[PDB]
């Protein structure tokens, strides 16, 4: 019903309600539910096992603790997998005790020293298992429900019972089938993609069922956590709608900055770790700030000046500005300088790269009628001396070395380069002709002596302007 | 004829029948319509005549 | 390559245009002067900076060509490869293209029937769509709320897919249909009859059958990918100040990668919905501030608070990429100067400053150094040029004869605005113009900076030299007479020349002819006004070229003799005898050029203009204070209006008027005092107290200073010398009246300080008025220029056998214009005759030259038929015999000769000087036209028609007098009597339109009821009323069921008819129908019963032919026109003829003046409502011959009455241009309600109905579009994205497929190639024939 897209962004951010304190730390509490929720069904998956292993062999070379409960506490969850996987595996995989000692190891996890690095691992590892796996459940669906004339819900049934052997397969060969009686045209797929599943069931040491539902429990813990971000950061755009007024100069837009400091306050989201006991607004003032200043570094500049140089930058337009305020007079960079502790040499380069070039519509005249662009002189210069001469000294170096009627012109038009691609030095020149470097030195000695005298080489004398 | 054609009555409905008006597309409340009022009409900071 | 094919962009051909993509939004580093590596001026994405020269400096000096550098990327070729590699930035997400989002029309909407607000809505992350549904709730093209999505998502699930944003519809625009959503709108176009959607559903099919006939996609019409500028082209240079010149189209393009860079951080980073919906409603607003920065929201500002050009600011109006850089550009060889006087010089010869020409023609100096010896290589002769060797200007004189230049006056006012120039060489540091030329320019010597343009190549050398020289047109484009007439010094000099005296100190000695003519003048013993007899040899070329030699006395002058010595052989001496005026002196040139042809008369212009300075020196015509004289009864004058204005002021206090009419009067009594003091001060200039031989007191033409310039007209009219010598005569308030109080001093007294501030009132309103309008007529100029940019002559003569009855304009008052001038030049179409019906002298196809147009004048023609353009049956162009003559050659138009433009600069000519008792003045026969006319009881006829024109035909045979006579008249004299001048012959009351009726019988009131339908109310004037009615705002709705009638019949209850119809004799009753006539009388035929009563943004308006501001119905069929529903302010309006289009309605906004009645009888094509018409239903209804005949009798009369005459074929053929699409009526060939061009509709008749088959439908309408909309409706593209709207025009262009041929002129003119018009038409000829 508008046409500016910051009134309805204002407009959305309206529609959701803010948080008082208590609503502040009940979404900082939603947060870390959906942290705990991945933390502990995460505990149940086997390659935890051994990524708590590498994370055991990369400290073994190693507030903070003591590097002693590192070494200790990354080594049970080894032996109780040792002791799991004698019943999660050999002697049947459905079992009570089995499935009681898979909780005992869950249950032994909170151990976590936690790192941004370390998390994205297990979540990748399981995201690509997740996606072979619905690769492998896609395959089927495009090999049994489009082909053989069943629909999709003559599928589900018969998959969600076993999925490990080759029960299922002749399972949708059913009682008469007359439509999935080609047993030999789909099994060429199917029995190689099983084959693969049982594999992956044996790297896993898991039937496929208890991986379906730990998985479901990876996507509502993540779905749960995106939502609970999604009201934090929701909640705190009048932080960042109310941060911008300080940097709001004609080098970019309000949306720019806005949508800089959304990245910012989605990381510190992540970087929160309110068990401190500190409010969101606080810390999170800092990061939005810093993504400010990164897009008031990298943008708002036609030449990208890195933000190490901004911000040495913006100290000198605030020590420039202070020293106007005391001194009254334009500030000189010796001032500057000294008061910088930098060299003057720094101080007028860094002065030097000091805005945005003027843009090519300014009316730098009386009236709208010539803005820039009219005024602005040719760095590939074609002058009369560089149109005429480079063609007319082509033509006189033709003429004149037509003259030489012997292989001196043939070695000289390409010691230099005249009419050939490729410029050769007196060996290339030496292996067509001439080997030894000095026969194609003296001919040249020899074809300069014959040129240098003023008799008829004048016309190329003349050339020298 | 002004009265015959009056899109909102009331005080509040009808100060923000300006607002969308003057800046449209953003719903206001109660105080943000009337700190708009006061500020494009009524304000020293914003109108002198000296 | 010979044709520009335009189409939608796809995102596989901008990866194939690309090599190279761009991620990151870095544009060069801020230390070095180099782009890094991925960059958006990058050397491995768009190449190096330098010729042959890498980034890192590896490879460089033509060693590497066509190798890539490890490194970096860097392809080492030249810097050409800059201005043409392409962009690719990856988005992340599709984006809205902006130029087919929000133009106008949009082009997304109408292809899928979609309001704009909903198109708002779904494009702005707002509300979403869903592309299709399980069930029929969710149908497609749904426009869904965030609260109904939700809804949809909890009631449906998996059923329905609704997205938002740009990816949503493109989806949908991608899997809607191909080819059965255009099958099934064809269908349902033909299946419902409406009108209302048909204006609209068939624009919707025309743009899906383009959509599938140009092989274009929905899906290319959004933006996935987004190509960048080419870095050349938006060039980060380092000026010369320190600091760097960039543009603000890559601070777009920066901000663009931005978003996008931060919409690919978003993705991977697990964004919510809230951020990354934002995140591409602003990539949109990016987008869309680049393509198109004042069309989706506010504009995007920088740093020096102004709204930086987008891709469409680019291409916008005079500051865009045409009118700046592509059409109106800068060239090099273009020197500026300002204009001076060579008086020493030919026709064809101008001055040049030597350090000009030194610097100008340096290319041409160095080739002529080189080619002669004197000089070894350039840079010595560059040496030789900037140390000025004395052997240079030898070099230069020699190069610079037989080498025409150009000359040009910027801004240019017509085609004679710039011609070529043969310069010689003179010192100072300006043009030496010749003068004959400079009323060819308009340009007065005011300082004006002329550019000078050098033609280089021999093509261009001997086009300047043949063709575009003032020895190679002595006429002007816009008229016959020559606008290289001798102008205000030389004619001046000349009427110094050719006056007589009465004194005549050479009296009685007989000349022996020019010789001693100019001998006795040179001595001093006699001057140059005697009126002696002078032995002078003339020669008439009677036979076929061949003078003739006669000598005899004629009574003339010696300066007349003098002038005859510089005349040729073959002019009469009938033009030499007179005062020789301007106008006479054009009518001289224009004889000299029917008879002797080009060859003598430019070498008699220059010796005219010789003798003209020569004896302008010698004349000492000098202005002074004695010379202006002040008429000895001027005191009085005023003295008697001081008295007039006193006794009005009498009048007006003593209350017998108003102060209405005390303006009116003080008004009239002041014209009749300016009147009364311009005849004073015109007897007191035009006569002179001189003595004669003896001793005598006689009056003659005077010999004061200023005579000369007011009877002669060399500069200034009859006005100019009334209000200087004479009191002012009325100014101009700024409300748009007259000041009361003139100003009753003159100049020579002087103004009071009061009267200087009532004289600048008006002053300052005309400045104005030259300020504005005639760059208005500049831009009017721009108009008519570009809508007929593709007539050229292609070829000779084509048979159409039709054209149009030309007629001079009779209008109101007496003749204006011939027919000579009006038919001058134009070719006939059939072969006309004398008014009686013999003696066939003109054949078929012949053009209106010497021994044609006195032929005719020698008869009494009034009306002959003439073969126009406007029936050329040719496309893409006339013929030659059908336009008629080239205007400043004299004969045959030649083939490609471009008459568009040649009239775009004709009607842009005179655009900067622009700013009832009818009583016959003739005698002649009385002749009317559609006659209906009867002999009532007074021995007088009334009328009892309505399109009844009194015209008057003498006894020679011409119509010399016409009027216009309205309804309801009384003729004093019959149909074919000679009257005389001076008396009035029709006889009506002009502030009414009576109701006469010719039924002869008694009088019946019948079919009205008083005090329901009508009322009774006596006239209190003069005691005759009856039972009359009131307006029909009044009445009840009595009046609207039963209609109110007089049924004039017989009292005995019997009905009665019309003599000559089978009506019953029943008139009807409109508003204000206040009878005076009783019942039972015994009325006559021609009895009155009631009384009811009644510029150049015109001409603008005229051109365009939009709508006045009071339209002018007219009626369609011949029959009998009725109302429908009865008056409900503006109800309706019936036409039932009877063999015609009886259901047919119309509409009337305004009741005010009815020229028929509600049921009477009608012409096809007849006026109804009265003001200015609309030209849309005269073409609707009448013809083309009719409307370009109303055009050319009303605009031109428009521009004669300014006092400029212009040639009608200019105000024609942009006409032919102002029809050139046209609306075809029945399906079969191309579609069924399409608007076509003429071409195309040509092309359809002589495919199928020539030599096929019968008739499958190719009959249409032809329409009058807008200049403004012409403009937009042309058949080639490249030419309508230069006018205006280029936007629009250029999506219309790209969702079309709209291959141009580049058949016009200015499609040549922008793809930088040779013209299909003059002489690069021959080069076509060759070019759309092998091909
Ligand atoms: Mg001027
Ligand atoms: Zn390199
Ligand atoms: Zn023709």
């Amino acid at each position: 019903r508008t046409t500016d897209p910051v009134r309805m962004y204002m407009r959305e951010m309206g529609t959701v309600e803010l948080l008082t304190r208590e609503g502040e730390i009940d979404i900082a509490k939603r947060i870390e539910d959906g942290i705990n929720q991945v933390q502990c069904s995460v505990a149940e998956y086997p390659e935890a096992i051994t990524y708590l292993l590498e994370q055991y062999d990369r400290v073994e070379a190693e507030n903070s603790i003591d590097p002693e409960l590192a070494r200790e506490k990354f080594a049970e969850l080894r032996a109780q997998y040792v002791v799991t996987r004698d019943t999660i595996k050999a002697k049947g995989r459905s079992h009570a005790t089995a499935q009681e000692e898979i909780l005992k190891l869950s249950e032994v996890f909170k151990q976590f020293r936690l790192v941004p690095k370390q998390f994205d691992y297990l979540v990748n590892s399981m995201r690509v298992m997740m996606d072979r796996v619905r690769t492998q459940e896609r395959l089927i669906m495009k090999l049994c429900v489009e082909q053989c004339k069943m629909p999709k819900k003559n599928f589900i049934t018969l998959f969600t019972g076993n999925e490990t052997s080759d029960t299922w397969f002749n399972a949708a060969i059913a009682m008469n089938k007359p439509w999935s009686e080609k047993l030999h045209d789909v099994s060429e797929e199917v029995h190689r993609a099983l084959q693969k599943l049982q594999q992956i069931e044996e790297e896993t040491g898991l039937t496929i069922e208890q991986v379906k539902d730990i998985n479901r429990r990876m996507s509502i813990g993540e779905a749960k956590a995106r939502r609970a971000k999604k009201e934090m950061v929701e909640a705190n755009l009048r932080l960042v709608i109310s941060i911008a007024k300080k940097y709001t100069n004609r080098g970019l837009q309000f949306l720019d900055l806005i949508q800089e400091g959304n990245i910012g306050l989605m990381k510190a989201v992540d970087k929160f770790e309110y068990r401190r006991g500190y409010k969101f607004s606080t810390y999170a003032t800092w990061w939005i700030r810093q993504a400010i200043t990164r897009s008031i570094a990298d943008q708002a500049r036609t030449i990208r000046i890195p933000v190490h140089m901004i911000e040495t930058i913006n100290k000198l337009n605030r020590i420039s500005r202070q020293m106007l305020q005391e001194m009254g007079r334009e500030p000189t960079p010796e001032e500057l300088a000294e008061r910088m502790l930098m060299p003057e040499d720094k101080i007028r380069k860094v002065l030097k790269i000091a805005k945005e070039p003027i843009s090519m519509e300014t009316p730098i005249g009386d009236d709208e009628d010539s803005h820039l662009g009219d005024f602005i002189e040719d760095t590939t210069l074609e002058l009369p001396l560089d149109s005429a001469t480079t063609e007319s000294l082509r033509a006189a170096t033709h003429d004149v070395l037509a003259g030489l009627t012997a292989r001196e012109a043939k070695v000289l038009r390409m010691r230099f380069g005249i009419d050939m691609n490729t410029d050769y030095t007196l060996e290339e020149v030496g292996k067509q002709f001439d080997v030894t470097r000095e026969r194609i030195r003296q001919i040249e000695a020899k074809a300069l002596r014959k040129l240098r005298h003023p008799s008829r080489s004048e016309v190329l004398r003349s050339f020298l302007d | 004829e002004t009265l015959r054609v009056d899109p909102t009555n009331d005080r509040l409905s009808a100060l923000v029948e300006i607002y969308r008006m003057m800046r449209p597309g953003e719903p206001p409340t109660r105080e943000a319509a009337e700190s708009l009022f006061e500020n494009l009409f009524f304000s020293e900071d914003r109108y002198d005549l000296s | 390559f010979d044709a520009i094919k335009i189409a939608l962009a796809s995102p596989d051909m901008i990866r194939s245009w690309s090599f190279g993509e761009v991620k990151k939004p870095e544009t060069i580093n801020y230390r070095t002067f180099k782009p890094e590596r991925d960059g958006l001026f990058c050397a491995r994405i768009f190449g190096p900076v330098k010729d042959y020269e890498c980034l890192c400096g590896k490879y460089k000096r033509l060693k590497h060509r066509g190798v890539i550098c490890e490194k970096c990327g860097v392809e080492v070729t030249q810097t050409k490869v800059r201005r043409e590699r392409m962009g690719h930035i990856e988005l992340a997400s599709p984006t809205a293209h902006i130029w087919f989002l929000k133009s106008l029309p949009s082009r997304i909407g109408l292809l899928l029937d979609m309001p704009l607000r909903d198109i708002e809505r779904v494009l702005y992350f707002e509300s979403y769509v869903v592309i299709e549904g399980g069930m029929t709730n969710l149908e497609r093209q749904q426009i869904l709320t965030e609260e109904q999505y939700l809804d949809a998502l909890e009631e449906f699930g998996d059923e329905f897919d609704a997205k938002m944003g740009a990816e949503a519809i493109q989806a949908l625009l991608k899997s809607m249909d191909l080819e059965q959503e255009c099958e099934q709108l064809r269908e349902e176009l033909n299946e419902t009859n409406s009108e209302t959607k048909r204006k609209k559903l068939t624009k919707r099919i025309k743009l899906l059958e383009a959509f599938v006939q140009s092989g274009n996609k929905p899906e290319w019409m959004i933006l996935t990918v987004l190509p960048v500028l080419p870095p050349d082209l938006r060039p980060l240079v380092p000026l010369d100040g320190g600091r760097f010149a960039t543009s603000d189209l890559n601070d777009l393009y920066r901000r663009v990668i931005n978003r996008n860079n931060r919409l690919k951080r978003l993705l991977d980073l697990a964004a919510p919905d809230i951020i990354v919906r934002n995140e591409k409603r602003m990539l949109q607003e990016a987008v869309d501030a680049l393509l198109d920065n004042g069309r989706r929201g506010r504009a995007i500002t920088g740093s020096n608070k102004r709204p930086l050009k987008s891709l469409a600011d680019m291409i916008k109006g005079k500051q865009g990429r045409f009118r700046q850089n592509l059409l109106g550009k800068r060239v090099d060889y273009s020197g500026r100067s300002v204009i001076t006087v060579g008086p020493y010089l030919r026709l064809h010869q101008c001055g040049l400053p030597k350090k000009m020409a030194l610097e100008l023609f340096k290319p041409f100096i160095y080739g002529k150094l080189e080619l002669r010896g004197l000089a070894t290589t350039i840079k010595a002769a560059k040496k030789m040029v900037e140390r000025e060797e004395a052997v240079v200007w030898d070099i230069l004189d020699e190069v610079i004869r037989e080498h025409p230049v150009l000359l040009n006056r910027a801004p240019t006012l017509h085609r004679l605005g710039i011609q070529a120039f043969e310069p010689v060489l003179i010192e100072g540091k300006a043009i030496q113009l010749h003068p004959l030329v400079c009323a060819a320019y308009n340009a007065d010597f005011d300082g004006d900076q002329m550019a000078v343009h050098v033609p280089l190549t021999l093509e261009a050398q001997l086009e300047a030299r043949a063709l575009m020289m003032s020895t190679n047109n002595i006429l002007s484009p816009a008229n016959g007479e020559p606008i290289i007439v001798p102008s205000q010094d030389v004619v001046l000099g000349l009427y110094y020349m050719t006056r007589d005296c009465v004194n005549a100190k050479g009296e009685g000695m007989v000349l022996t002819g020019p010789k001693e003519a100019e001998r006795l003048y040179r001595s001093g013993l006699a001057s140059l006004h005697a009126r002696v007899k002078v032995r002078i040899t003339e020669y008439e070329k009677d036979a076929n070229g061949e003078l003739v030699a006669k000598t005899s006395l004629k009574d003339t002058t010696v300066g007349r003799a003098i002038l005859w010595m510089i005349v040729p052989k073959g002019l009469p001496y009938s033009i030499v005898n007179q005062a020789l005026g301007k106008k006479a002196i054009s009518k001289m040139l224009n004889t000299c050029y029917r008879i002797l042809g080009l060859k003598p008369t430019v070498i008699f212009a220059d010796q005219i203009m010789y003798t003209g300075f020569a004896y302008a020196a010698r004349s000492g015509a000098s202005v002074g204070i004695d010379d202006m004289v002040i008429p000895e009864k001027k005191h009085e004058i005023i003295s008697e209006a001081e008295a007039e204005v006193a006794e009005i002021q009498e009048q007006f206090q003593s209350g017998l008027v108003t102060a209405g009419e005390r303006y009116n009067k003080v008004i009239d009594i002041w014209a009749a005092a300016n009147d009364r003091v311009s005849k004073a001060m015109m007897d007191n200039l035009q006569t002179e107290t001189v003595i004669n031989r003896d001793g005598q007191e006689e009056k003659q033409v005077s010999f004061n200073s200023i005579y000369m310039m007011a009877d002669s007209g060399a500069r200034g009219s009859a006005a100019q010398i009334r209000q200087l010598a004479g009191m002012r005569g009325l100014m101009a308030k700024p409300d748009g009246s007259i000041i009361e109080t003139p100003i009753t001093a003159n100049f020579r007294e002087g103004l009071n300080v009061l009267q200087y501030f009532i004289s600048t009132h008006g002053a300052r309103k005309g400045l104005a008025d030259t300020a504005l309008k005639t760059a208005n007529s500049g831009y009017l100029t721009r108009r008519l220029v570009d809508v007929a940019q593709d007539l050229v002559v292609t070829e000779d003569d084509c048979g159409t056998h039709e054209g149009i009855m030309m007629t001079p304009v009779i209008e109101g008052g007496d003749v204006k214009e011939p027919l000579r001038d009006r038919v001058l030049g134009r070719v006939t179409a059939e072969d006309v005759l004398k008014p009686g019906t013999a003696d066939i002298l003109v054949p078929r196809n012949t053009l209106l030259h010497e021994q044609w147009c006195d032929l005719l004048e020698e008869n009494s023609v009034d009306a002959v038929k003439v073969r126009s353009v406007v029936s050329c049956d040719t496309d893409f162009g006339v013929c030659a015999h059908c336009y008629g003559r080239d205007l400043a050659r004299g004969h045959i138009i030649n083939k490609g000769e471009a008459i568009g433009v040649i009239a775009a600069q004709s009607i842009g000519e005179p655009g900067t000087q622009l700013t009832s008792s009818i009583q016959v003045k003739n005698k002649g026969s009385i002749k009317l036209s559609n006659v209906k006319s009867v002999v009532n009881s007074s021995g007088k006829l009334v009328i009892t028609s309505r399109n009844t024109e009194l015209k008057l035909i003498d006894e020679f045979g011409r119509t010399k007098e016409s009027y216009k006579v309205p309804y309801g008249a009384v003729l004093a004299k019959g149909d074919g009597e000679q009257v005389a001048g001076g008396e009035t012959v029709a006889n009506w009351d002009p502030h009414t339109m009576p109701v006469i009726t010719e039924v002869s019988g008694f009088v019946r009131f019948t079919d009205m009821i008083d005090g329901q339908t009508i009322t009774r109310q006596t006239d209190e004037l003069t005691g005759l009323s009856s039972l009359v009615v009131l307006d029909s705002a009044e009445r009840t709705a009595g009046g609207k069921d039963l209609r109110p009638a007089l049924k004039i019949v017989d009292a005995q209850g019997n009905d009665v008819l019309i003599p000559g119809t089978d009506m019953p004799a029943q008139y009807f009753l409109p508003g204000k129908a206040i009878v005076q006539l009783e019942d039972g009388v015994q009325i006559s035929s021609g009895d009155t019963l009631a009384r009811i009563p009644q510029g150049l943004p015109r001409v603008a308006d005229l051109f365009e032919a939009r709508r006045p501001k009071e339209p002018a119905i007219l009626a369609e069929i011949s029959g009998i026109v009725s109302f429908g529903k009865e008056t409900k302010g503006k109800r309706r309006l019936v036409i039932t003829p009877v063999d015609g289009s009886d259901p047919y309605e119309e509409m009337i906004p305004k009741w005010r003046q009815l020229n028929v009645f509600e049921g009477e009888r009608v012409e096809r094509g007849d006026v109804i409502s009265d003001g200015p018409e609309a030209p849309h239903d005269i073409l609707r209804l009448r013809g083309v011959h009719a409307v370009t005949r109303y055009i050319v009798n009303e605009v031109q009369d428009v521009y004669r009455l300014q006092g400029v005459k212009i040639n009608d074929k200019h105000i024609e053929v942009i006409v032919r241009q102002m029809l050139r699409k046209a609306t075809i009526v029945n399906a079969g060939s191309s579609d069924f309600l399409e608007g076509e061009q003429v071409e195309y509709s040509r092309v359809k008749i002589a495919n199928r109905e020539l030599e096929a088959n019968g008739k499958v439908g190719a009959t249409y309408s032809r329409d009058l579009l807008g200049i403004t909309k012409a403009s937009l409706a042309t058949e080639s593209f490249i030419s309508a994205a230069s006018f205006q709207e280029t936007t629009r025009v250029l999506t219309e262009a790209a969702v079309a497929g709209k291959r141009d041929e580049l058949r016009g002129l200015k499609e040549n003119v922008i793809v930088g190639r040779l013209i299909p018009a003059g002489t690069g038409y021959a080069y076509h000829q060759d070019r759309m024939r092998r091909r």
